[PDB]
Protein backbone atom coordinates (compact mmCIF):
# COMPACT_ATOMS: atom_id res chain seq x y z
CA UNK A 1 0.00 0.00 0.00
CA UNK A 2 0.89 3.87 -1.12
CA UNK A 3 2.86 5.37 2.24
CA UNK A 4 4.97 8.46 2.22
CA UNK A 5 6.67 10.31 5.15
CA UNK A 6 3.37 12.40 5.95
CA UNK A 7 1.62 8.95 5.48
CA UNK A 8 0.17 6.06 6.98
CA UNK A 9 -0.93 3.82 3.99
CA UNK A 10 -3.82 1.21 4.94
CA UNK A 11 -6.30 -1.36 3.21
CA UNK A 12 -4.64 -2.12 -0.36
CA UNK A 13 -4.25 2.36 -0.65
CA UNK A 14 -2.61 5.20 0.00
CA UNK A 15 -3.37 7.25 3.40
CA UNK A 16 -2.30 10.24 5.92
CA UNK A 17 -0.11 9.89 8.63
CA UNK A 18 -1.05 11.06 12.47
CA UNK A 19 0.61 14.69 12.94
CA UNK A 20 1.50 13.40 16.58
CA UNK A 21 3.27 10.44 14.82
CA UNK A 22 5.27 12.52 12.79
CA UNK A 23 5.81 14.92 16.16
CA UNK A 24 9.60 13.60 16.18
CA UNK A 25 10.73 15.13 13.00
CA UNK A 26 13.25 18.30 13.26
CA UNK A 27 11.68 21.73 14.84
CA UNK A 28 11.57 24.71 12.74
CA UNK A 29 9.91 27.95 12.36
CA UNK A 30 6.75 28.60 10.56
CA UNK A 31 3.59 30.70 10.38
CA UNK A 32 -0.07 30.94 11.14
CA UNK A 33 -3.08 29.20 8.65
CA UNK A 34 -5.03 31.86 7.83
CA UNK A 35 -2.07 34.52 9.67
CA UNK A 36 0.66 36.49 9.13
CA UNK A 37 2.03 35.76 13.13
CA UNK A 38 4.92 33.32 13.16
CA UNK A 39 5.60 30.12 15.61
CA UNK A 40 7.31 26.94 15.84
CA UNK A 41 6.94 23.73 13.83
CA UNK A 42 7.95 20.56 12.57
CA UNK A 43 8.12 19.55 9.20
CA UNK A 44 5.99 16.00 9.35
CA UNK A 45 3.38 17.56 11.64
CA UNK A 46 3.05 20.00 8.68
CA UNK A 47 3.24 17.50 6.11
CA UNK A 48 0.58 15.38 8.04
CA UNK A 49 -1.72 18.59 8.35
CA UNK A 50 -1.10 19.59 4.81
CA UNK A 51 -1.88 15.77 3.90
CA UNK A 52 -5.54 16.25 5.91
CA UNK A 53 -5.65 19.53 4.05
CA UNK A 54 -5.28 21.77 7.02
CA UNK A 55 -3.64 25.32 6.41
CA UNK A 56 -0.07 26.31 7.18
CA UNK A 57 2.70 28.84 5.90
CA UNK A 58 6.38 29.08 6.17
CA UNK A 59 9.11 31.27 7.85
CA UNK A 60 12.94 31.52 7.84
CA UNK A 61 15.44 29.42 10.09
CA UNK A 62 15.47 32.38 12.91
CA UNK A 63 11.52 33.31 12.65
CA UNK A 64 10.53 31.24 15.95
CA UNK A 65 11.93 29.69 18.92
CA UNK A 66 12.25 25.90 17.56
CA UNK A 67 13.71 23.07 19.87
CA UNK A 68 15.37 21.86 17.95
CA UNK A 69 17.82 24.94 16.70
CA UNK A 70 21.05 24.07 19.02
CA UNK A 71 22.85 21.26 19.97
CA UNK A 72 21.23 19.58 23.33
CA UNK A 73 21.85 17.69 26.57
CA UNK A 74 22.45 14.01 27.13
CA UNK A 75 19.21 11.82 27.63
CA UNK A 76 17.31 13.91 25.20
CA UNK A 77 18.96 14.32 21.75
CA UNK A 78 17.39 14.78 18.14
CA UNK A 79 17.71 11.83 15.77
CA UNK A 80 20.77 13.37 14.81
CA UNK A 81 22.68 13.00 17.83
CA UNK A 82 23.33 10.87 20.69
CA UNK A 83 24.99 11.14 24.30
CA UNK A 84 28.91 10.83 24.47
CA UNK A 85 30.53 8.44 27.02
CA UNK A 86 30.83 9.36 30.80
CA UNK A 87 29.86 13.43 29.74
CA UNK A 88 26.69 15.06 30.41
CA UNK A 89 26.31 16.89 26.88
CA UNK A 90 24.81 15.25 23.74
CA UNK A 91 27.00 15.06 20.21
CA UNK A 92 26.07 15.13 16.61
CA UNK A 93 26.46 12.46 14.30
CA UNK A 94 27.86 11.47 11.29
CA UNK A 95 25.36 11.18 7.98
CA UNK A 96 26.01 7.54 7.79
CA UNK A 97 24.12 7.47 11.21
CA UNK A 98 21.26 8.07 9.67
CA UNK A 99 18.86 5.42 11.83
CA UNK A 100 15.32 7.65 11.01
CA UNK A 101 14.07 7.62 7.70
CA UNK A 102 13.36 11.57 7.70
CA UNK A 103 11.94 14.09 4.94
CA UNK A 104 14.35 15.27 2.21
CA UNK A 105 14.42 19.44 2.89
CA UNK A 106 15.56 22.71 0.75
CA UNK A 107 18.86 24.43 2.75
CA UNK A 108 21.18 26.94 1.64
CA UNK A 109 25.07 25.70 2.18
CA UNK A 110 28.28 27.03 1.23
CA UNK A 111 26.42 29.99 -0.27
CA UNK A 112 24.25 27.68 -2.78
CA UNK A 113 20.97 26.23 -2.20
CA UNK A 114 20.80 22.19 -2.22
CA UNK A 115 18.70 19.64 -1.48
CA UNK A 116 19.36 17.19 1.49
CA UNK A 117 18.23 14.33 4.21
CA UNK A 118 16.24 16.07 7.15
CA UNK A 119 18.66 13.81 9.31
CA UNK A 120 22.04 15.31 7.47
CA UNK A 121 20.64 18.92 7.79
CA UNK A 122 20.10 18.05 11.39
CA UNK A 123 23.42 17.02 11.90
CA UNK A 124 24.97 19.99 10.16
CA UNK A 125 22.82 21.97 12.60
CA UNK A 126 24.01 20.32 16.04
CA UNK A 127 27.66 20.43 14.91
CA UNK A 128 27.63 24.59 14.34
CA UNK A 129 27.82 24.56 10.72
CA UNK A 130 27.03 27.20 8.53
CA UNK A 131 23.46 26.53 7.09
CA UNK A 132 19.84 28.07 6.26
CA UNK A 133 17.23 26.10 6.35
CA UNK A 134 15.23 27.66 3.00
CA UNK A 135 11.75 24.99 2.71
CA UNK A 136 10.44 22.11 4.09
CA UNK A 137 10.18 21.13 0.22
CA UNK A 138 13.26 20.06 -1.39
CA UNK A 139 14.83 22.36 -3.61
CA UNK A 140 14.76 22.71 -8.05
CA UNK A 141 18.76 21.94 -7.64
CA UNK A 142 18.05 18.44 -8.82
CA UNK A 143 16.12 19.01 -12.11
CA UNK A 144 17.51 17.45 -15.58
CA UNK B 1 -46.24 -14.76 26.04
CA UNK B 2 -49.09 -16.65 23.49
CA UNK B 3 -52.73 -16.90 22.34
CA UNK B 4 -54.25 -18.61 19.91
CA UNK B 5 -58.26 -17.73 18.29
CA UNK B 6 -60.94 -20.20 20.02
CA UNK B 7 -62.71 -19.61 16.74
CA UNK B 8 -60.30 -20.06 14.42
CA UNK B 9 -57.29 -21.91 16.17
CA UNK B 10 -54.86 -21.83 13.33
CA UNK B 11 -54.34 -18.62 14.22
CA UNK B 12 -51.77 -18.76 16.62
CA UNK B 13 -49.06 -16.42 17.89
CA UNK B 14 -45.97 -16.48 20.26
CA UNK B 15 -43.20 -14.13 21.86
CA UNK B 16 -40.21 -15.08 24.47
CA UNK B 17 -39.40 -13.78 27.53
CA UNK B 18 -38.18 -14.51 31.28
CA UNK B 19 -38.51 -13.04 34.89
CA UNK B 20 -34.60 -12.29 34.79
CA UNK B 21 -33.34 -8.85 33.75
CA UNK B 22 -31.56 -8.70 30.85
CA UNK B 23 -28.16 -7.21 30.43
CA UNK B 24 -26.68 -8.95 26.31
CA UNK B 25 -28.31 -6.33 24.44
CA UNK B 26 -27.77 -4.68 20.66
CA UNK B 27 -30.19 -4.95 18.05
CA UNK B 28 -29.43 -3.73 14.18
CA UNK B 29 -31.58 -3.93 10.71
CA UNK B 30 -29.71 -7.37 10.00
CA UNK B 31 -30.20 -11.47 10.48
CA UNK B 32 -26.97 -10.85 12.89
CA UNK B 33 -26.21 -7.39 15.26
CA UNK B 34 -23.68 -6.96 18.05
CA UNK B 35 -23.99 -6.99 21.64
CA UNK B 36 -23.68 -4.76 24.89
CA UNK B 37 -23.35 -4.33 27.91
CA UNK B 38 -26.95 -3.05 28.68
CA UNK B 39 -25.03 0.14 27.66
CA UNK B 40 -26.44 3.69 29.04
CA UNK B 41 -24.56 7.24 30.36
CA UNK B 42 -25.20 11.27 30.68
CA UNK B 43 -23.87 13.53 28.60
CA UNK B 44 -21.97 17.05 29.61
CA UNK B 45 -24.21 20.84 29.56
CA UNK B 46 -23.52 22.75 26.46
CA UNK B 47 -21.89 25.59 26.19
CA UNK B 48 -19.65 25.55 29.52
CA UNK B 49 -17.94 28.11 30.41
CA UNK B 50 -13.67 27.24 30.52
CA UNK B 51 -14.59 23.93 30.66
CA UNK B 52 -11.57 21.34 31.52
CA UNK B 53 -9.61 21.01 27.95
CA UNK B 54 -7.20 18.42 29.17
CA UNK B 55 -9.28 15.96 30.97
CA UNK B 56 -10.66 15.96 27.43
CA UNK B 57 -7.53 14.76 25.84
CA UNK B 58 -7.07 12.45 28.84
CA UNK B 59 -10.49 10.94 28.14
CA UNK B 60 -9.46 10.49 24.48
CA UNK B 61 -6.22 8.62 25.33
CA UNK B 62 -7.99 6.51 27.44
CA UNK B 63 -7.48 2.50 27.10
CA UNK B 64 -10.77 1.91 26.17
CA UNK B 65 -11.05 5.08 23.72
CA UNK B 66 -11.43 4.09 20.09
CA UNK B 67 -13.90 6.22 18.63
CA UNK B 68 -13.66 10.02 18.85
CA UNK B 69 -14.47 12.75 16.19
CA UNK B 70 -16.51 16.29 15.46
CA UNK B 71 -19.73 16.20 13.91
CA UNK B 72 -23.13 17.02 13.02
CA UNK B 73 -25.86 14.93 14.40
CA UNK B 74 -28.24 14.04 11.12
CA UNK B 75 -30.72 12.29 12.01
CA UNK B 76 -32.83 9.56 14.74
CA UNK B 77 -34.45 5.81 14.40
CA UNK B 78 -37.25 4.04 16.64
CA UNK B 79 -35.32 0.86 17.68
CA UNK B 80 -35.44 1.58 21.71
CA UNK B 81 -32.23 -0.06 22.79
CA UNK B 82 -30.67 1.35 19.61
CA UNK B 83 -32.58 4.48 18.14
CA UNK B 84 -30.03 4.81 15.45
CA UNK B 85 -28.49 8.51 15.72
CA UNK B 86 -26.86 9.03 12.33
CA UNK B 87 -24.11 11.91 11.33
CA UNK B 88 -22.49 14.74 9.00
CA UNK B 89 -18.61 13.50 10.22
CA UNK B 90 -16.61 16.98 10.49
CA UNK B 91 -13.60 15.94 11.79
CA UNK B 92 -11.90 12.74 13.38
CA UNK B 93 -9.30 12.07 16.17
CA UNK B 94 -9.16 8.63 17.27
CA UNK B 95 -11.52 7.11 15.17
CA UNK B 96 -9.91 3.87 15.65
CA UNK B 97 -9.82 0.07 14.99
CA UNK B 98 -10.43 -0.67 11.11
CA UNK B 99 -11.67 2.51 10.71
CA UNK B 100 -10.88 5.18 7.73
CA UNK B 101 -11.40 8.40 6.45
CA UNK B 102 -14.08 11.13 7.45
CA UNK B 103 -17.27 12.28 6.08
CA UNK B 104 -19.06 8.61 6.20
CA UNK B 105 -22.18 9.83 7.95
CA UNK B 106 -22.57 6.86 9.71
CA UNK B 107 -24.58 5.76 12.65
CA UNK B 108 -24.21 6.37 16.68
CA UNK B 109 -26.72 4.29 18.27
CA UNK B 110 -29.08 5.69 21.26
CA UNK B 111 -30.80 3.97 24.56
CA UNK B 112 -34.16 4.38 26.57
CA UNK B 113 -32.21 4.43 30.15
CA UNK B 114 -29.49 6.84 28.67
CA UNK B 115 -32.45 9.92 29.03
CA UNK B 116 -28.91 12.20 30.25
CA UNK B 117 -27.13 11.59 27.11
CA UNK B 118 -30.25 12.79 24.34
CA UNK B 119 -28.84 14.35 20.95
CA UNK B 120 -30.59 17.13 18.64
CA UNK B 121 -31.14 16.92 15.12
CA UNK B 122 -28.68 19.09 12.94
CA UNK B 123 -26.77 20.09 16.04
CA UNK B 124 -22.91 20.32 15.86
CA UNK B 125 -21.17 18.16 18.78
CA UNK B 126 -18.04 16.30 19.96
CA UNK B 127 -17.76 13.06 21.29
CA UNK B 128 -15.75 10.05 22.57
CA UNK B 129 -16.21 6.66 23.39
CA UNK B 130 -15.21 2.61 22.48
CA UNK B 131 -14.98 1.43 19.09
CA UNK B 132 -18.18 -0.20 16.31
CA UNK B 133 -18.78 -3.70 16.76
CA UNK B 134 -17.31 -4.85 12.86
CA UNK B 135 -19.92 -7.15 11.40
CA UNK B 136 -23.72 -6.93 10.73
CA UNK B 137 -25.77 -7.86 7.47
CA UNK B 138 -23.87 -5.91 5.29
CA UNK B 139 -20.11 -6.87 4.60
CA UNK B 140 -19.29 -5.42 7.71
CA UNK B 141 -21.21 -3.07 10.28
CA UNK B 142 -18.28 -0.62 10.03
CA UNK B 143 -18.30 2.64 12.09
CA UNK B 144 -21.77 1.77 13.07
CA UNK B 145 -21.11 3.35 16.98
CA UNK B 146 -22.60 1.72 20.19
CA UNK B 147 -22.63 5.13 22.13
CA UNK B 148 -22.16 3.04 25.38
CA UNK B 149 -21.82 4.03 28.70
CA UNK B 150 -19.34 6.46 30.20
CA UNK B 151 -18.89 7.91 26.75
CA UNK B 152 -18.19 11.70 26.54
CA UNK B 153 -20.83 14.10 24.67
CA UNK B 154 -20.89 17.88 24.02
CA UNK B 155 -22.46 19.91 22.12
CA UNK B 156 -20.10 22.23 19.70
CA UNK B 157 -20.42 25.58 18.53
CA UNK B 158 -21.97 26.38 15.36
CA UNK B 159 -20.62 30.06 15.72
CA UNK B 160 -18.62 30.89 18.25
CA UNK B 161 -17.23 34.41 19.67
CA UNK B 162 -20.82 36.30 20.19
CA UNK B 163 -22.26 33.21 22.65
CA UNK B 164 -20.35 34.25 25.64
CA UNK B 165 -17.83 33.45 24.99
CA UNK B 166 -15.37 31.85 22.34
CA UNK B 167 -12.41 30.95 24.65
CA UNK B 168 -14.95 27.51 25.48
CA UNK B 169 -14.53 26.70 21.65
CA UNK B 170 -11.06 27.78 21.59
CA UNK B 171 -10.45 25.29 24.54
CA UNK B 172 -11.99 22.47 22.52
CA UNK B 173 -10.23 23.46 19.31
CA UNK B 174 -6.50 23.14 21.66
CA UNK B 175 -7.75 19.67 22.85
CA UNK B 176 -8.59 18.48 19.36
CA UNK B 177 -5.20 19.89 18.27
CA UNK B 178 -3.37 18.14 21.31
CA UNK B 179 -5.04 14.81 20.19
CA UNK B 180 -4.00 15.61 16.29
CA UNK B 181 -0.23 16.98 18.06
CA UNK B 182 0.62 14.76 20.95
CA UNK B 183 -2.13 11.98 21.04
CA UNK B 184 -1.52 9.05 23.64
Amino acid sequence: PKCQRWEKLQNSRCVCKMPYECGPSLDVCAQDERSKRILPLTVCKMHVLHCQGRNYTLTGRDSCTLPASAEKACGACPLWGKCDAESSKCVCREASECEEEGFSICVEVNGKEQTMSECEAGALRCRGQSISVTSIRPCAAETQ
Amino acid sequence: FTVYEYHRPDKQCTMFYSTSNIKIQKVCEGAACKCVEADCGQMQEELDLTISAETRKQTACKPEIAYAYKVSITSITVENVFVKYKATLLDIYKTGEAVAEKDSEITFIKKVTCTNAELVKGRQYLIMGKEALQIKYNFSFRYIYPLDSLTWIEYWPRDTTCSSCQAFLANLDEFAEDIFLNGC
